[PDB]
RNA sequence: UAAGUGAUCUAGAAAG
């Protein structure tokens, strides 16, 4: 629960998506919750009025970073 | 529908078609008829501005 | 009559060089779409009129100084000449006794073979329009970029990167300064309220375009810290440990101040010497408004719908409204 | 052709009257 | 500052002036390798695609003859042919025999 | 042939 909150805060505290992405990567989150993190991000996106370039950029960055995050994004898509 | 709209807006129609053509696309674009089943997909894609149906 | 910048036909639109025009409040915005022949004519008439042996006139040119070297208008002997020539022509067109159209107060941007970007300021923006076809690699369209759509094809034909104009930044800074001064008498809550107002104005006006301008970011951090020191100075404290972000960013309901952070942002600080030449991907993040025991205060920028989203969204919802109005008419009901 | 159709087709020792001064005022008023 | 990239100095800024490297930098470090398939596809799409040659051939041919001449020169200059007549005669022979053979070639 | 090492300002007293 608090993990989720933390993630949300990290998202919000950024200006542009890139910053947010950087912050999330710094978090050092293990392969376990990467999917969960992605889900959280998605939900946050949903909460807003409209789709933001921000979230898209963040998604891109994370995806680029490590194969694990690519997998997470995929599986999140499947879940959706 | 929304997703497709986004894609078209981003990539382009013909370009999009080319891209998808390169991919498999079983559920979106079935070629094997399956008895008035392509009708469904075809119908749905006529709802938005799409060709090749 | 025409709608804003529509045309009865394509032919009429194409007939003249002067494809678009708008005078936002004593600041005209003439868009010309020359052909090679026409351009040649213009350069000829001007250059013959006002000669120069070297390139020469490239210096004393009103470039967009906010943008980076290979981003802003490149200085081609031809294109620059055309630009200057165009300006001269325009000046000739208006009588001097009526008004002062001095080159010094005129930015001329050019798009061509050798100039891929197309710049301008309007309503205190700086907008670098760059078409998709000219871009070497279309990356994930960043934030603070408007993907423009061609009306015919409905494809994202061109991008428009957005900075905030230096002038607007200066104005903002001045506002902050104003707030700061005449506050020895003023109480903390009032000060913070004023600052909040200032910030919301600055964003809600140009929302998306803050991402780009590093100077504006700097101002926001600097300004915000100055405001904080107005409180902290007020208590003759002015000290980090004893003003944790509780006191500032907590709302007025809970004994806070209601200060709205546009601060705890990580400031994108790319390689300053390279960044001047070309736009970099943001590489290194500087720490903006920091604190000991860093609770990640959310910004304000995330909670304002960025303009492009607002406008696409607007188009959708208004379309929907239109459709339902028609439905109402057909059904003969009050929608 | 298109350029035809317009209406118009083709030091002082006073600190209050210096070119710098007037210019400055122009700059710093609006 | 650090690598052309830190803040000029922490005084002024009104902050730590702490300077993280982003972790999108790894994305900007390897976007060509990550999005190699974007260009790869494009490349694939356009991946299918006399006088000089004649001149070269001619050179080779004449050159060959000249090699024969050289060889003659070698044989003469090394092994008992101090006179100029020997050289010239040899050259003549080369011309006759060589251009005979090459006439044959032409005929074929 | 596919990750995450690192840069971290301040700082309180008088009189007004």
């Amino acid at each position: 629960v608090e993990f989720k909150k933390k993630i949300y805060l990290v998202l919000k505290s950024s200006l542009s998506g890139d910053e947010a992405a950087h912050k999330l990567l710094k978090l050092k989150i293990a392969n376990n919750l990467k999917k969960s993190v992605v889900d959280i991000i998605i939900k946050s996106s949903l909460q807003e009025s409209t789709f933001s370039k921000f979230y898209s950029i963040l998604s891109e960055r994370m995806i680029t970073f490590h194969r694990s995050w690519q997998t997470a994004y995929n599986e999140t898509f499947e879940q959706n | 529908k929304f997703l497709f709209q986004e894609l078209v807006n981003e990539l382009g129609l013909d370009e999009l078609q080319l891209r998808l053509n390169s991919s498999k696309l079983d559920g979106m674009f079935p070629l094997e008829g399956d008895a008035e089943h392509i009708r469904y997909s075809i119908n749905f894609f006529t709802a938005i501005g799409l060709g090749l149906l | 009559p025409n709608e804003f910048m529509q045309f009865k036909s394509k032919e009429v639109e194409k007939a003249h060089p002067i494809r678009l025009y708008t005078r936002y409040l004593d600041r005209i915005y003439m868009l010309f779409h020359f052909e090679e022949d026409e351009g040649e004519e213009l350069t000829d008439e001007y250059l013959a009129e006002n000669p120069d042996p070297n390139f020469e006139n490239s210096i004393g040119y009103n470039n967009r100084k906010c943008w980076p070297k290979d981003s802003r208008m490149r200085l081609i002997r031809q294109d620059v000449n055309l630009g200057r020539a165009v300006f001269w022509e325009i000046q000739s067109r208006v009588p001097t006794s009526l008004t002062s159209i001095k080159w010094e107060n005129a930015f001329v941007s050019v798009y061509s073979k050798n100039n891929p970007n197309l710049l301008f300021s309007m309503c205190g923006f700086e907008v670098r329009i760059l078409p998709r076809q000219r871009m070497e690699e279309v990356v994930s369209n960043d934030e603070g970029v408007w993907d423009l759509v061609d009306e015919r094809t409905k494809q994202r034909t061109a991008k428009a990167y957005l900075k905030v104009s230096e002038e607007e930044i200066k104005k903002f800074d001045s506002r902050i300064r104003g707030i700061l001064m005449a506050s020895g008498s003023t109480t903390f809550t009032k000060v913070a309220a004023k600052w909040n107002t200032s910030l919301i104005s600055l964003f809600t006006y140009f929302r998306e375009a803050i991402v780009a301008t590093e100077p504006l970011l700097d101002i926001l951090v600097k300004g915000e810290t100055r405001i904080q020191n107005r409180v902290k100075l007020g208590l003759n404290s002015k000290m980090p440990t004893r003003f944790p972000p509780a006191v500032f960013y907590t709302p007025k309901e809970l004994g806070g101040l209601g200060m709205i952070s546009a601060s705890h942002i990580l400031i994108p600080a790319s390689d300053l010497s390279w960044s001047k030449q070309t736009d970099t991907g943001i590489t290194h993040f500087r720490a903006g408004m920091t604190h000991e025991d860093e609770k990640l205060i959310p910004t304000i920028f995330r909670y304002i719908t960025t303009w492009e989203n607002e406008f696409l969204d607007s188009q959708r919802v208004w379309a929907e409204y239109a459709t339902k109005r028609q439905e109402a008419i057909q059904q003969n009901r009050r929608l | 052709s298109w350029r035809k159709g317009t209406a118009f087709g083709r030091y002082i020792n006073d600190m209050t009257k210096s070119e710098y001064h007037q210019e400055f005022l122009h700059k710093h008023v609006r | 500052s650090y690598n052309g990239i830190g803040l000029k100095s922490a005084k002024g800024s009104s902050t730590s002036g702490h300077v993280q490297r982003s972790l999108a930098s790894n994305n900007r470090r390897r976007p060509q390798g990550s999005q190699q398939q974007r260009q790869q596809r494009q490349n694939a799409i356009k991946k299918a695609s006399l006088a000089v040659q004649k001149q070269i051939e001619t050179h080779m041919e004449k050159r060959e003859i000249e090699v024969q001449v050289s060889e003659l020169r070698d044989r003469l200059e090394e092994e008992e042919t101090l006179s100029e007549e020997q050289i010239d005669k040899k050259c003549e022979a080369l011309r006759a025999k060589l251009t005979n053979e090459w006439q044959e070639q032409q005929r074929m």
